[PDB]
């Protein structure tokens, strides 16, 4: 115990080095208690006054042999050296060392280095240090040399065993000392100050528990291992699918038609430099840096006439957007994954290769986009949920541990101020004080709501005065409590402190900013105290910053370091390299000359957002530096913000929530008043109610029997299904080419009036069927039936002429809503829906907290923003006057007087009222037309006054700030709720999968025993002489092995092709792809002469022997269509077949082969909810079509992406279902009042009129259909981490035979010679114990066999089949197929034996042993 | 946006009929300045002869008395930028009975280059005293008709059978 | 725009001279658009000379006070605009400066040798 402490004197030095010498002379872990840097266990108590901080004898025995001395702070901290001399000199009795010993453990120390290393982060910031700033360097260089050599001269240096060098930590102190005065006695800059940003890694050294955090990231990133290796593999296969399709179709550009001066374009393509001269012989849109793309066939884009399209010169985008190689196709590949502007990519290969190529993009989305990002989060949501469980496991033991040791050692031991005051403490009351301050502040809120920028000065006076009322009423809450309750009293409750904190920052604004305007919002929060969703949100944020603290800080240590490194490394090349990447030579949005701009692009990335910002610094800096850095902040960025992600959700979850408490255990004040309430209106009513009275035909049953035999008959169903099918239909055909097809335009109109009159009489024989009752309480009828009746209000307005008033024009729209009554006849869109619906009262409530959340921010944006937008322009050009000239609306105007191309405008979505706030912070947190909103508010001034470049440059705090708690900590509240529900959705049906139906469920589980089956039989040899030897060959590892690395070779090259590769180079790869083709086929005939016919019993078999005629046909088909027919297109396409090739390295690799069949396992799940996704998108597609195929193009709205058809609808909803591009979708619909639009505009080939869009309609469409993704999405993620969870934490196999009940029997007959099956319950303890394993109870048997619970029949007997049964249930466990067996065996022996008589059951094993008790 | 639609071939002595021509440009952001000419060979005449041009925003109309005194500009309207080249016939007679040929003239201006573009549309019109009704219409009315009645029927006959055999098995219980 | 030249550059009577100079400008060399002015000053306060200019080509002035020794050394794609006194006599002795602009590039670069000759 604690009486062990004792001064090492060179006694116990010589002691320990005799030991030694006798183990040597003769020729174990430690306690991980007492292992180094930890608390001395309590079990030692306090130490000695004089022991403190002085070289102590080794406490663990482990090591009381080897040569140690340990170390203890005034803190109790265990710290173990060496007593081997330091670099052969200093000894732990010497003074010298004695004092380095004292400073390396106290806390002096270590403080002064926090600050050191901070203060030096501070400098690191600088981008042009002033003069004064090299002594500092020099002064931190110092402070640093002083520690490290502390270290050596106290652990000593490298040669023992707990000495510096072997602190993996101390290698980077040392390489801060060494880079520091190495590079300077030897005097690139910008490398010596990102060497430096090193020093800012020792906080990780110093913080404590900054380290065990790092090592647990560096534990989620090994478990990444086979998903990173699939990741991989699935982009390269899609990159060569690119690579295929693709090659050279991004160069394609229109070039015009009549050249002078004898010129080609060969001679045009080796003299022109500029933009400007390109723009003389190509074709740019006006603004756009790019050529714009062509094609050449019908479903691409289309070059005006006088240009023809042609592939010649730079890809777009500097360059660095292509299919060319196969390294620029990998990058394409990673961007569809991440989905970063990946828009601007699908449209530019649709329009330079066509529209069909979508399918190509779809894929890529689903499969890389979607599931390898599923698989990365489900695997590190796993690592993270191993680690809790050790944590706890291992926590739960020691605290059980160490209150064992509590108990052993606890077994050892055995006036007026106070009459007024007690007024104000009665005064305040819980009912209706407490209820009233509630009601003010939403009062308050509201009242904050209706600030907007066109203000008359009435309702400005009006909103202040209220503003001062509010403040002066919390304000005497305040004082009032302050008094009554005692000041000491009142600021030990920490919701009184924020209230009395807010209410001072309002007085000091009363004595009096624009942002400080708006903290009295939060005091909105204090309806947590009631309001239990608002407190899950306040928990989660609390979390962050309390038990998730050390995480959230490594997390800004990161970000600040790459900040700070990558100005370093790229700051001056954005200075000096300007010219290249802007035209008027100044520095772009996005830079890093500084350390703020340098931050921001970070952040960025971290949002998802990185190409665009990437494609800059490689044209300032070179490729390989910024793809190093961009990459690496992609990766350890993305992990720490999963990391802390993920432990916010588990934790606030499961773990903060134990219902330790009662529901508000002291009634909350709300509850007390509601309790009165109920007192008071029912009691009120009740005695006013109490004063009035004391003041005062078989063959109909047959039509409906009939009724009923049709509309529930399979062919009835599926004469309607067609039915729908075919209306849905007909509706894609109504688009703005309907008057080119006269004849399907007649006969649609016919068909619809055809539809109606099905329909009705359908819904008739549902009524004479089921009745106005279980069908007015169904829904799906009910939604029927709203379908038929506007379907008739349109017929017969239209049969009475009744076609144009305008609203049942818009009647008329609503027929989008007709696939709507395909939900009812597909159950996998029937259960999706029900588990959708299900979710909804949860979801409702997360948006309530939400929404008033996402309020507080709105209402700053607001005070800080509106009537600030507003800009002076120049139309022509689109671009901002200066504020040197019209600064002011007023000379806007007087411009506009002069010059016409002048306009004063705002922005379309804005901050100038809450409802516009919404939009914008809709825009922000999806990260799609951010960027415009915080220009605006970085640019702006004051209302009416000209915005001047960066003038509020601070003003992207507020955009940061709400997406970490508008967007990263709302989702983190969206997703815990929903797992909650998600799982109660599973419970209360049995666990059975929420999305899959009953039939599919069948398939389900006979695909989960496909890939669970045990081994199979040998295959038998071919008794033949040379065939057997075939055989041995084929059957080997080693020639698998080599199959498997031929194939890495054919993959590589696949991978070598690339745009404008000679004639040379094209036969080389040909032939070579001819040799691979004649491997794998000979492989074939190997395996296929020695296995025989056993080949085609193996799957992966059957897939290798299809793999081979695809290829043996497809090079000998391309070889025939290059040749006796032409067409460019179909010979990419079947070239594909060589991918089936590479595939067949799955049958190598053994853990993506594994989340491969997690895929599949998935599958009917995903086509379920997928087929709810198309329909859906099928309505908004009509919808779309109906209102938005007029609108001006521009922005988003193109010639291709567009609603004119139901091609062009599905284009766009697919784009915007990722939340991609929505923004540029919406801002043209927004036109609506000229000069934005022509009301009056003609459209040649139609009667309708105006260019313009209606706002209403058209933000109620994009936000409708970007939440209804999202919520079907959430679902996709759900589906497929049940998946992934399961698969990888499961196994089964069945292990039992024959033999094993002959055994049982064989034993039997000699305990029941006379075959009588019944044994005597003395005699079972002794039968167990003869029986062999499997079946075997060892001796002492009895406990077990009593717990077995076995009937007994008359005499203490117990049949031969109980026994059996019971001890085959032991081996088995308790499975499904034990019951089933069990029927069968019951059956069995109930046909063999008709004597019910002799088999009654009197007692249990168990209830005898109880009786017996 | 722009939609070509091909004229109807069909007019009634006597009313007023509007012939359409139009005609897109490749693409719509472009910039063009347009004009017509239009010439017409009457039923056996084996001549096309200029009857119209319209440029600048003015109709200048040919000395011709098949078309004097009623034809109407019916196309685009304040620009120089037309797609919608359709011309209106105000009092129909039998001397317009024939082919027409619509000339579109546009010229395109672009960056440091000016393309000169021609397009040819021909229509075919036929005048008659009466207007025949179209194919379409008649059988996809009657084809309509004689679907609701076969389904109609078909729902009986199934209505009638089934209605007898639970008939039979209620006399039978 | 950093231009890198010897300060001080210490020549025999008769040997060649080679007044190196090179620039560290990021943008590529357009010949149509690239500047280079040489000129030559016997003291800080004294009249500048130009004796070699390169517009769209070398263009060497042919100063009386050089006869026919100067020529270019360099490579400007290369970002090197050195030239070589072949020669060197002591009136040679004094400054001389390499003035360069590299469009789109702002600013204008500034090299200043100080040509000694030695015995
Ligand atoms: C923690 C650690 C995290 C990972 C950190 C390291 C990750 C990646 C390091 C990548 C290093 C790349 C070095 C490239 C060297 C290079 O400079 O090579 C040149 C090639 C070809 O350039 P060019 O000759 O056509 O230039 C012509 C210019 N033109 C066409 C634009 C006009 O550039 C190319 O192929 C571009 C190659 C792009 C390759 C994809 C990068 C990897 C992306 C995702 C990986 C997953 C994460
Ligand atoms: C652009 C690329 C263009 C080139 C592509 C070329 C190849 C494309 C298609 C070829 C498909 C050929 C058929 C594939 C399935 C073959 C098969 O027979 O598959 C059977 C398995 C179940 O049989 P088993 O493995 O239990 O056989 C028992 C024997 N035992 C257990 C010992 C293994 O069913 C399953 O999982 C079926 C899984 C099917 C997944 C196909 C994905 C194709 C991509
Ligand atoms: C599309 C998305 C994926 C694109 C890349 C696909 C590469 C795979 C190519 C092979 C395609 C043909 C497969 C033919 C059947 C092969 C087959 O059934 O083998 C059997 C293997 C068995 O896995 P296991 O180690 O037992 O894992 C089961 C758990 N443990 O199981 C397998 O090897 C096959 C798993 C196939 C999963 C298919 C998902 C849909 C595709
Ligand atoms: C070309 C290579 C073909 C393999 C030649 C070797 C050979 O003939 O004996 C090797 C095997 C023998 O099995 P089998 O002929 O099918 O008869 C037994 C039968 N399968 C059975 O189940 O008893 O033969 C086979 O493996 C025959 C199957 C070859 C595949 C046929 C497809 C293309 C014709
Ligand atoms: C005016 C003429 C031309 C048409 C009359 C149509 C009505 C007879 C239909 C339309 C709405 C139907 C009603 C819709 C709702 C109900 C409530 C329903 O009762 C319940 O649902 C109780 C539910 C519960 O207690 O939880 C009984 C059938 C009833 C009256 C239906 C009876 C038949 C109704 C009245
Ligand atoms: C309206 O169309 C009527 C048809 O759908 C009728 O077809 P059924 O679905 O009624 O097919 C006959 C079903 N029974 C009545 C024979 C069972
Ligand atoms: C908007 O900016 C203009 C700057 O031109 C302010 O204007 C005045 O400009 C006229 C003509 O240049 C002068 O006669 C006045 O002397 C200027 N004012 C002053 C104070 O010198 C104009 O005042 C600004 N708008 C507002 C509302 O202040
Ligand atoms: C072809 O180019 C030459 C330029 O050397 C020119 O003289 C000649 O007129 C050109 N021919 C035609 C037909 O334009
Ligand atoms: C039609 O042409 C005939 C000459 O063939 C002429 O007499 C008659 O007036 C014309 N009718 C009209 C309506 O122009
Ligand atoms: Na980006």
């Amino acid at each position: 115990g604690p009486q062990s402490f004792v001064h090492f004197t060179k006694q116990s030095l010589a002691l320990i080095e005799q030991r030694i010498a006798e183990r040597k002379s003769k020729e174990p872990k430690p306690s991980s208690d007492l292992e180094a840097g930890k608390q001395l266990p309590f079990i030692y108590g306090d130490i000695p006054p004089g022991m403190v901080s002085e070289p102590l004898e080794d406490l663990d025995p482990y090591y009381a042999d080897k040569k140690t001395f340990i170390v203890l702070n005034k803190g109790k901290t265990i710290f173990r050296f060496n007593a081997t001399p330091a670099l052969y000199m200093l000894s732990p009795f010497s003074p010298l060392r004695r004092i380095s010993i004292k400073i390396l453990v106290h806390s002096l120390f270590s403080m002064l280095i926090m600050c050191t290393i901070l203060t030096n982060c501070i400098f690191m910031t600088m981008n042009n240090p002033p003069d004064w700033t090299k002594n500092v360097e020099y002064t931190f260089t110092g402070i640093y040399t002083f520690e490290s050599l502390v270290k050596i001269l106290a652990r000593g240096f490298c040669v023992g065993e707990f000495t510096f060098l072997r602190d993996p930590w101390n290698w980077l102190d040392f390489v801060v000392i060494v880079f520091a005065y190495l590079t300077e006695f030897v005097n690139n800059v910008s490398a010596l100050r990102t060497f430096r940003v090193l020093r800012a890694l020792k906080t990780i050294s110093v913080i404590p528990g900054l380290k065990t955090i790092v090592g647990a990231l560096i534990q989620s990133v090994k478990k990444l291992s086979d998903v990173m290796i699939l990741t991989v593999f699935c982009l390269s296969v899609f990159a060569l699918i690119g690579l295929q399709l693709f090659m050279g179709n991004l160069k394609h550009k229109c070039f015009r038609n009549s050249l002078e001066n004898n010129e080609t374009l060969e001679s045009i393509m080796n003299t022109l430099e500029s933009e400007e001269d390109f723009r003389k012989y190509f074709y740019y849109l006006e603004g756009s840096k790019d050529a714009l793309l062509c094609g050449f066939s019908t479903d691409s884009g289309q070059c005006p006439e006088g240009y023809t399209c042609v592939k010649i010169g730079r890809n777009p985008d500097y360059g660095y957007t292509s299919f060319d190689t196969f390294s620029w196709a990998f990058l394409a590949l990673f961007r569809l994954m991440t989905q970063d502007y990946w828009e601007n990519l699908y449209q530019q290969t649709l329009r330079a290769a066509g529209k069909t190529y979508m399918i190509f993009f779809v894929v890529v989305i689903f499969l890389g986009s979607f599931y390898l990002i599923n698989l990365i989060l489900a695997v590190v949501a796993m690592a993270y949920e191993e680690q809790n469980q050790a944590n706890i496991e291992e926590a739960k033991q020691k605290e059980l541990e160490f209150q064992q040791m509590l108990d052993r050692l606890k077994k050892e031991q055995e006036p007026y101020w106070i009459k007024f005051k007690k007024c104000i403490y009665f005064i305040v009351m819980d009912p209706f004080v407490d209820l009233a301050i509630t009601i003010c502040i939403v009062l308050n809120t509201l009242f904050m709501a209706m600030e907007h920028h066109p203000m008359t000065e009435e309702f400005k006076n009006v909103l202040a005065i209220g503003n001062l009322v509010f403040t002066g009423i919390f304000a005497a809450e305040m004082v009032l409590k302050l008094i009554a309750m005692d000041p000491y009293e009142y600021f030990q409750v920490g919701w009184n402190i924020f209230d009395s904190l807010i209410v001072t920052l309002s007085l000091v604004e009363l004595f009096l900013l624009s942002v400080l305007r708006s903290f009295r919002l939060l005091r909105v929060f204090k309806l947590a105290k009631s309001w239990p969703t608002l407190n899950m949100l306040i928990k989660i944020i609390g979390n962050s910053v309390g038990a998730l603290g050390n995480l959230t800080l490594v997390l800004a240590i990161i970000v600040f370091i790459f900040a700070v490194v990558g100005m370093q490394l790229f700051g001056k090349s954005y200075k000096e390299c300007v010219c290249k990447i802007n035209d008027d030579c100044t520095l772009p949005r996005w830079h890093m000359n500084d350390f703020f701009h340098s931050f921001l692009i970070v952040f960025r990335v971290l949002c998802g957002e990185w190409i665009e910002t990437m494609w800059d610094c490689m044209e300032v800096a070179g490729q390989a530096m910024c793809l190093i850095v961009y990459m690496m902040v992609m990766v350890i960025g993305n992990l720490v913000v999963l990391n802390l992600f993920l432990a916010l959700l588990l934790s606030s979850f499961s773990s903060d929530n134990l219902t330790a408490i009662e529901e508000d255990p002291d009634a909350n004040n709300l509850q007390i008043a509601v309790t009165r309430i109920k007192k008071g209106i029912n009691y009120v009513k009740q005695t006013l109610r109490e004063f009035i009275l004391k003041a005062f035909g078989k063959i109909w049953w047959n039509i409906r029997k009939t009724c009923y035999k049709i509309v529930e008959h399979s062919w009835f169903e599926s004469f309607i299904v067609l039915m729908i099918l075919l209306s849905s239909g007909a509706l894609a055909f109504e688009d703005i080419y309907i008057e080119r097809k006269k004849t399907i335009k007649i006969i649609l109109e016919y068909a619809d009036k055809i539809f109606t009159y099905i329909f009705i009489l359908e819904m008739l024989l549902k009524w004479i069927a089921y009745g106005y009752k279980t069908y007015f309480t169904n829904a799906w009828c009910w939604l029927d039936f709203l379908i038929v009746d506007v379907s008739l209000v349109t017929l017969v307005a239209n049969t009475l002429g009744y076609s144009d008033l305008g609203p049942i024009k818009s009647l008329r729209t609503l027929r989008a809503l007709r696939p709507l009554r395909a939900l009812s006849r597909f159950e996998g869109m029937r259960v999706v829906v029900n588990a959708l619906i299900g979710a909804i009262p949860s979801i409702m409530n997360v948006l309530l907290v939400c929404l008033i959340f996402w309020l507080i921010f709105s209402i700053m944006g607001v005070n800080l923003f509106a009537g600030k937008f507003y800009e002076c322009i120049n139309t022509t050009d689109g671009s901002r006057f200066p504020a040197s000239q019209v600064p002011n609306r007023s000379e806007c105007f007087a411009l506009m007087n002069v010059s016409q191309n002048v306009r004063w405008k705002n922005l379309k979505v804005n901050f100038d009222n809450v409802g516009l706030g919404y939009l914008s912070l809709l825009q922000v947190a999806t990260f799609k037309g951010w960027t415009i909103i915080m220009y605006a508010a970085v640019d702006s001034v004051n209302v009416d006054k000209q915005p001047k470049y960066e003038y509020s440059l601070y003003m992207y705090i507020y955009f940061v700030v709400f997406i970490i708690f508008g967007s990263f900590f709302t989702l983190n509240l969206f997703i815990g709720v929903i797992i909650d529900n998600f799982n109660q959705q599973k419970k209360k049906l049995g666990g059975q999968d929420i999305f899959m139906t009953e039939e599919q469920k069948k398939y389900y589980n006979a695909m989960k025993k496909l890939g669970s089956k045990k081994p199979q039989k040998p295959i038998p040899r071919p008794g033949n002489k040379i065939q057997g030897c075939i055989f041995d060959l084929v059957t080997n590892q080693a020639f698998d092995i080599s199959i498997m690395v031929l194939i890495c070779l054919n993959m590589v090259t696949m991978m070598v092709e690339k745009e404008g590769q000679s004639q040379h180079m094209t036969e080389v790869l040909y032939w070579i792809n001819v040799v691979f083709i004649i491997l794998f086929t000979g492989e074939c005939v190997l395996k296929l002469i020695s296995l025989r016919h056993y080949y085609f019993t193996v799957g992966w078999n059957i897939f290798d022997f299809v793999v081979v005629i695809i290829s043996i046909v497809g090079m000998f088909l391309a070889d025939l269509i290059e040749t006796y027919f032409v067409s460019p297109t179909l010979f990419r396409v079947i070239r594909l077949a060589r991918i089936g090739r590479i595939l067949r390295l799955v049958k190598g690799a053994k853990g993506i082969r594994t989340l491969l069949f997690a895929l599949m396992m998935s599958l009917p799940a995903l086509f379920n909810i997928g087929l709810l996704l198309f329909l859906v998108m099928f309505i908004y597609a009509i919808f779309g079509m109906s209102n938005f195929a007029y609108v001006k193009k521009e922005d988003g709205i193109n010639d291709m992406f567009n609603f004119e058809t139901f091609g062009n609808s599905m284009i766009c909803l697919f784009q915007i279902t990722t939340s991609a591009g929505w923004d540029g979708l919406l801002a043209p619909i927004l036109n609506s009042k000229p000069p934005d639009c022509d009301p009056k505009k003609v459209h040649p080939g139609s009667s309708v009129e105006g260019d313009c869009g209606n706002p209403s309609v058209g933000i109620f469409y994009f936000v409708s259909y970007i939440i209804i993704s999202f919520l079907v999405v959430v679902n996709m993620y759900i589906a497929v981490i049940l998946e992934n969870f399961s698969v990888a934490t499961e196994e089964s196999t069945e292990p039992l035979s024959e033999d094993d009940f002959e055994m049982f029997y064989e034993v039997w007959e000699k305990f029941d010679p006379d075959a009588t099956q019944f044994i005597e319950f003395s005699k079972l303890s002794d039968f167990a114990a003869a029986l062999d394993p499997p079946l075997l109870i060892a001796k002492p048997n009895k406990v077990q066999l009593i717990a077995m619970d076995l009937p007994m029949v008359s005499g203490d007997r117990i049949h031969c089949l109980d026994i059996l049964f019971a001890f085959t249930k032991r081996v088995l466990g308790e499975s499904g197929e034990m019951d089933s067996l069990r029927s069968q065996m019951e059956e069995r022996f109930m046909s063999a034996n008709p004597s019910k008589v002799s088999y009654e059951p009197i007692t249990t094993t168990l209830k005898r042993k109880q009786e017996d008790v | 946006g722009c939609v070509e639609v091909d004229s109807e071939t069909e007019a009634v002595y006597g009313m007023t009929f509007k012939i359409l021509c139009i005609s897109c440009k490749r693409r719509s952001e472009t910039n063009a300045e347009t004009f017509t000419e239009w010439t017409f060979r009457q039923k056996g005449t084996e001549e096309f002869v200029k009857i119209l041009r319209y440029e600048n925003e003015v109709l200048q109309l040919e000395e011709d008395e098949r078309f004097e005194g009623r034809v109407v500009w019916n196309g685009s309207r304040g620009t120089k930028d037309l797609q919608d080249l359709s011309i209106f016939i105000t009092n129909v007679t039998y001397n317009h009975s024939g082919d027409y040929e619509c000339h579109v003239y546009r010229l395109l201006f672009f960056e440091n280059y000016e393309h000169n573009t021609s397009v040819v549309k021909k229509i075919h019109i036929e005048v008659v005293d009466k207007a025949n009704r179209d194919m379409a219409s008649i059988v996809s009315e009657i084809m309509m008709y004689v679907l609701i009645v076969v389904l109609t029927i078909w729902l009986v006959a199934e209505m009638i059978y089934c209605y007898k055999k639970i008939a039979a098995a209620t006399e039978t219980a | 725009m950093e231009v890198t030249v010897p300060a001080t550059l210490n020549v025999l009577n008769g040997s060649d001279a080679r007044l190196p100079c090179t620039f560290n400008s990021c943008y590529t060399v357009n010949h149509k658009q690239f500047s280079l002015n040489w000129t030559y000053q016997e003291c800080n306060n004294c009249s500048e000379e130009m004796f070699l200019q390169f517009r769209m080509k070398i263009i060497n002035l042919k100063l009386e006070r050089f006869q026919d020794r100067v020529e270019f050394s360099g490579n400007p794609s290369k970002y090197d605009v050195s030239v070589m006194l072949r020669n060197v006599q002591p009136e040679d002795e004094g400054i001389y400066n390499c003035y360069i602009m590299n469009p789109p590039d702002r600013h204008r670069g500034h090299g200043k040798i100080h040509l000694q000759v030695l015995m």
